[PDB]
C-alpha cells in the first residue's frame, strides 16, 4: 500500500523482512543483541516515497546508541551495517570490484593520481588484488568506519559521494609509497606493508590515511615554523602556515623572537604595538582554511618564560577580557629551563626582557644553559636594559593558573630538548615544538616565502600498534616496513614551500610512536599509577628505539644516509642512551638487552636515513581505526564517546569481555607521578617528545578545588624524569 | 532445558513485566626539591 525509495531511484512496496535480513547478517555470531531492540529503538518512520537509504542510516544510528558494557558486540553489529552502506554508496553492491578497474575509473575523475597507472601495468594491478582481503573490512569497529566515511576515505566534501572502501585505501598507500621502488622487490613491499596495515600492526597518520593516493601530494602531520623579529619574517611565516594549513598540515610557531610592546624601533622613529597584534594575524592565517578539506587548522605558538610580555602572553585564551588583548583560537607553548625552575624553587624573582635588548640570550636560552646563566645574571645587574621583575611564584602561578583554565597551555623544557636530543645545539638546536608538543626539530627563520636560507621543520609519522605484538622482536620487521615506508614517502609528496623542502630532504625527519599502550598495559597485568609498567616500559621501548634505529641504519647502507647527517649527534657515535637524564636509573633498574655498542659503531660507519626516528604522537583519530586506546593515554571508560562529524562515537576497550579488570581508567589512577615516570622512562629511548597530558580530579582533593602546590610538584617531577613537554592539562568534569 | 542458551532476545518486554583552584604555595616544601 505504501512506496519506498530504492537506491537506484526505482521505487516498490515496503517489505520489513529485508530490514530483518539485513540485521540478522549483522548479528551473526555476536552475544547479547537484539534485532527487535535495533528496529524499535530506531523510531523509523514510513512515509510514502521514504528513501532507503535514510532507512539505512537510522538503524545504523540506532545500533550504534546500544553499544554499553553489557552489550558490547554492538560495536561489530553498527560496523557491518555502516560497513555494508559504504559498500552500496562507492560500488551500487557489496561486493567490490577489480583493483585495476576501480583505479582506472578513479584516475579518469582526477580522484587519484595518474602516476599509479604509470607506474604499474595491468598485470601488476591484478597481482595486488590477490593481496586484498576484502573481508577485514569486518573486522573493524564503528568508531573505526565512522572515521573512514567521515576522514579517510576519498569522497566529494561538496556532494558528499564515497568513492572508495577501505582495503582499496589501504593497498593504494602501500602501492603509492613503494612505487619507486626497483621492480626486484616492489609487491613484496607493497603486500607486506599491505598486511601490516590492514590486520594493525602499524597505524598510520590523518593525512597519509586520507592523502596517500591523491593528486596532491602533501602528507606531513607536522610543519614547525620559527619566525624572525622583522616585518619581512612575519609575513614569511603567515604565508607559511595559510600553505601549510591548507594541505593537512599542523602548525607549530615560534614568535618568541618578536620584540616587546613599547620597544623602540629605527631608534624611536616608531613604537612597537607589541606581539598580540601579529599573534592575530597568525591566528586568522590558521583560520583561513581548512585541513586540507578533512578537519580545521590548528596551531601552537612558543615563546620563552622570561619575555616582556609574558604576563599578557600567559592570558590569550581565558574568555574574560576585550578581544584586543585575547588571542583565544590557537594553544600557547611556554619555554622554560633548569634557571626558571630554580628561581621559583629558591623563592627569588624573574627578570622579563625583550629578546632585542638583550644580545645572545635568546639564542643560549636553547644551545647554551651555562652561557645563558651568565648572560642573564649580567643583564640583570645592567640597569641600561629595559627589564621587568616579577616573583617567578607569581609568574608560575599564572601561567599554571591559565594552564587548568583552558587545558591548552603548554610547557616545553627547553634545555632537555637539547642535552637529549639528535641533535648538536651548537649547529641545529631545537627552539621550539609542534601543535601536540611530541614534535622537537631544528629550524631557522625566514626572510622571504621562497628564502633559500630559512629552514622549515616537517615531520611524518606512524605508530606501532603495541596491541597486535606477541613478542618484542615482532618489531624488528615491522620497524623496517615503517620506516622504509615513510622514508620513500618523504621523495614522494611535493613541498609548497622551499624552506621546507630544504630541512625534509635534509634531515629526513620522522616520528614513529605507539598506540594500544594501555591495552598494551593491561594484558601483562601492570597499571599506570603504581610503577609496575616501569620496568616492562623500560624493556619495550629499548627494543622500539633499537629496531627503529637499526631499520635506519640497514637503509643508510642502501641509500645513503641523510644530507645533514653530521649535524646530529648520532654521527659524533652519541647514543640517546649516554645523554638521558640520569635520575631515571631511581625508578627503573632493567637492564639493556640489545646490543647498542654494535649499533653505535655502525651508526660511526654508515649513518641513519633518517635525523630522527621515534616520537609519541596522541593519534587522537588515527587510533580509532585499529579499535586501539590512544597513545600511551589510559582510556577514559571501558565505552569511551569520542566525537566525529555525524556526531558522537562510543568505543570499547579492546578484549572487553577478558581485561575488564585489567584497566586502569583514566580517573581511577590516584595522580600523575606514575605516569609521568613512565612518561620519563620513554623519553629515555625517544627521539623528539611525547604529548604527554596531565589529568586532575578535583573531587580527590580537600573542599573540593586543586591546589596550586601539587600542579606546580608534578611540573616539577616532569622535569626531574626528563620529560621533555606537557601537552594537554585534564581536569574532570565532576 | 530442551533449547540451547541464549539472551533475551526482546530485552525491551522487561520494561512491562515488572512494577576551583587553590592558590596556596609553600616555597619552603618546593626547595626541598631535588632538580
Ligand atoms: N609600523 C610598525 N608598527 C608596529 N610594529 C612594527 C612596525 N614596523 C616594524 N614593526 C615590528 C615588527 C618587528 O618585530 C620589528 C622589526 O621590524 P622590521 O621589519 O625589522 O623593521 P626595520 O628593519 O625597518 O626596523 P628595525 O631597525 O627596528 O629592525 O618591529
Ligand atoms: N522494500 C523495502 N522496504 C523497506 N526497507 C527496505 C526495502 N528494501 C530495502 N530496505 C532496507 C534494508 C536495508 O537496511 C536498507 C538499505 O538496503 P540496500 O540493499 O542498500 O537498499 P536497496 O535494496 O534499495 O538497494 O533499506
Ligand atoms: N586536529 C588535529 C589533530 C592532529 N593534527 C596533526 O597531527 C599530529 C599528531 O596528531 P594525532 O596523531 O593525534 O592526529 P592523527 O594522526 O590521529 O589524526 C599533530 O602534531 C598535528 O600536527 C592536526 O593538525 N589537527
Ligand atoms: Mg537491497
Ligand atoms: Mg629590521
Amino acid at each position: 500500500n505504501l512506496l519506498v525509495t530504492k537506491r537506484d531511484g526505482s521505487t516498490e512496496r515496503i517489505n520489513l523482512d529485508k530490514i530483518h535480513r539485513v540485521l540478522d547478517w549483522a548479528a551473526e555470531g555476536l552475544h547479547n543483541v537484539s534485532i527487535s531492540q535495533v528496529e524499535l529503538r530506531s523510531h523509523i518512520q514510513f512515509y510514502d516515497g521514504i528513501k532507503t537509504s535514510d532507512i539505512h542510516e537510522t538503524i545504523i544510528k540506532a545500533a550504534a546508541d546500544l553499544i554499553s558494557r553489557d552489550a558490547p558486540d554492538y560495536q561489530y553489529l553498527a560496523a557491518r551495517l555502516a560497513i555494508f552502506h559504504l559498500r552500496k554508496k562507492a560500488y551500487g553492491q557489496f561486493e567490490p570490484p577489480a583493483l585495476y578497474d576501480h583505479v582506472v575509473k578513479m584516475v579518469e575523475m582526477g580522484k587519484y593520481d595518474n602516476h599509479l597507472l604509470e607506474d604499474y601495468t595491468e598485470e601488476e594491478f591484478k597481482q595486488m588484488d590477490t593481496f586484498i582481503d576484502h573481508d577485514r573490512d569486518m573486522t573493524f569497529s564503528y568508531a573505526a568506519v565512522k572515521q573512514l566515511e567521515g576522514k579517510y576515505l576519498v569522497q566529494n566534501r561538496v556532494t558528499g559521494e564515497i568513492y572508495e572502501s577501505a582495503q582499496f585505501l589501504y593497498i593504494l598507500v602501500a602501492a603509492c609509497l613503494f612505487s619507486n621502488y626497483p621492480r626486484e622487490t616492489r609487491l613484496q613491499y607493497v603486500k607486506r606493508f599491505y598486511d601490516a596495515v590492514s590486520t594493525f600492526k602499524i597505524s598510520l597518520p590523518t593525512p597519509i590515511m586520507s592523502g596517500v593516493r591523491t593528486p596532491t601530494r602533501q602528507f606531513s602531520s607536522c610543519v614547525l615554523i620559527e619566525c624572525g623579529d622583522s616585518l619581512d619574517s612575519i609575513n614569511a611565516t603567515s604565508s607559511a602556515i595559510v600553505k601549510y594549513v591548507s594541505q593537512r598540515a599542523g602548525i607549530g610557531i615560534n614568535a618568541g623572537r618578536i620584540r616587546a610592546l613599547g620597544s623602540p624601533i629605527r631608534g624611536g622613529e616608531a613604537f612597537h604595538t607589541g606581539c598580540i597584534p601579529f599573534y592575530k594575524h597568525f591566528q586568522t592565517a590558521v583560520k583561513s582554511c581548512s585541513q586540507g578539506g578533512v578537519r580545521g587548522g590548528a596551531a601552537t605558538l612558543f615563546y620563552p618564560m622570561w619575555h616582556l610580555e609574558v604576563e599578557s602572553l600567559l592570558v590569550l585564551k581565558n574568555n574574560r577580557g576585550v578581544e584586543g588583548n585575547r588571542v583565544r583560537h590557537m594553544d600557547y607553548g611556554v619555554q622554560i629551563n633548569k634557571l626558571m625552575y630554580t628561581r621559583l624553587l629558591k623563592g627569588e624573582d624573574i627578570t622579563l626582557f625583550s629578546p632585542s635588548d638583550v644580545p645572545g640570550l635568546y639564542d643560549a636560552f636553547f644551545a647554551d644553559q651555562e652561557e645563558f646563566e651568565r648572560l642573564y645574571t649580567k643583564y640583570e645587574k645592567d640597569d641600561s636594559i629595559r627589564k621587568q621583575r616579577v616573583k617567578a611564584v607569581e609568574l608560575f602561578s599564572l601561567m599554571m593558573q591559565e594552564r587548568a583554565s583552558t587545558g591548552r597551555i603548554y610547557i616545553q623544557n627547553v634545555d632537555h630538548c637539547n642535552t637529549h636530543s639528535p641533535f648538536d645545539p651548537a649547529i641545529a638546536p631545537v627552539r621550539q615544538s609542534n601543535l601536540c608538543l611530541e614534535i622537537a626539530l631544528p629550524t631557522k627563520p625566514l626572510n622571504d616565502v621562497n628564502d633559500e636560507n630559512g629552514e622549515i621543520a616537517l615531520c611524518t609519522l606512524s605508530a606501532f600498534n603495541l596491541g597486535a605484538i606477541n613478542n618484542l622482536d615482532e618489531l624488528e620487521e615491522l620497524a623496517i616496513l615503517a620506516v622504509r615506508a615513510l622514508d620513500a614517502l618523504l621523495d614522494y609528496q611535493d613541498y609548497p614551500i622551499p624552506a621546507a623542502k630544504r630541512g625534509a630532504m635534509g634531515r629526513r625527519t620522522l616520528g614513529i610512536g605507539v598506540i594500544n599502550f594501555a591495552y598494551y598495559l593491561a594484558k601483562h597485568g601492570k597499571r599506570y599509577s603504581d610503577g609496575s609498567a616501569n620496568n616492562l616500559t623500560h624493556k619495550t621501548f629499548e627494543a622500539i628505539q633499537y629496531y627503529l634505529l637499526k631499520a635506519s641504519n640497514e637503509l643508510a647502507k642502501e641509500q645513503g644516509a641523510c644530507p645533514w647527517f653530521n649535524e646530529t649527534t648520532y654521527a659524533k657515535g652519541i647514543l640517546p642512551i649516554d645523554t638521558y637524564k640520569k635520575d631515571l636509573d631511581t625508578i627503573a633498574n632493567e637492564p639493556l638487552h640489545y646490543d647498542w655498542e654494535a649499533l653505535r659503531e655502525s651508526i660511526k660507519t654508515h649513518g641513519l636515513r633518517n635525523s630522527t626516528l621515534s616520537a609519541l604522537m596522541p593519534s587522537e583519530t588515527s587510533s580509532q581505526i585499529s579499535n586501539a586506546t590512544n597513545g600511551i593515554e589510559p582510556p577514559r571508560g571501558y565505552v569511551s564517546i569520542k566525537a566525529s562529524k555525524d556526531g558522537i562515537l562510543r568505543q570499547v576497550v579492546p578484549d572487553y569481555e577478558h581485561l575488564h579488570d585489567a584497566y586502569e581508567l583514566l580517573w581511577e589512577m590516584p595522580g600523575n607521578d606514575g605516569y609521568l615516570q613512565l612518561v620519563g622512562i620513554m623519553q629515555k629511548f625517544i627521539d623528539q617528545s611525547i604529548s604527554a597530558n596531565t589529568n586532575y580530579d578535583p573531587s580527590r582533593f580537600p573542599s573540593g578545588k586543586v591546589p596550586m602546590q601539587q600542579l606546580l610538584k608534578d611540573l616539577l617531577t616532569a622535569y626531574k624524569f626528563g620529560v621533555k613537554t606537557l601537552y594537554y592539562q585534564n581536569t574532570r568534569d565532576g | 532445558l530442551p533449547f540451547q542458551t541464549r539472551s533475551n532476545p526482546i530485552p525491551w518486554i522487561n520494561t512491562w513485566l515488572v512494577s576551583q583552584i587553590d592558590s596556596e604555595v609553600d616555597t619552603d616544601d618546593l626547595s626541598n626539591f631535588q632538580l
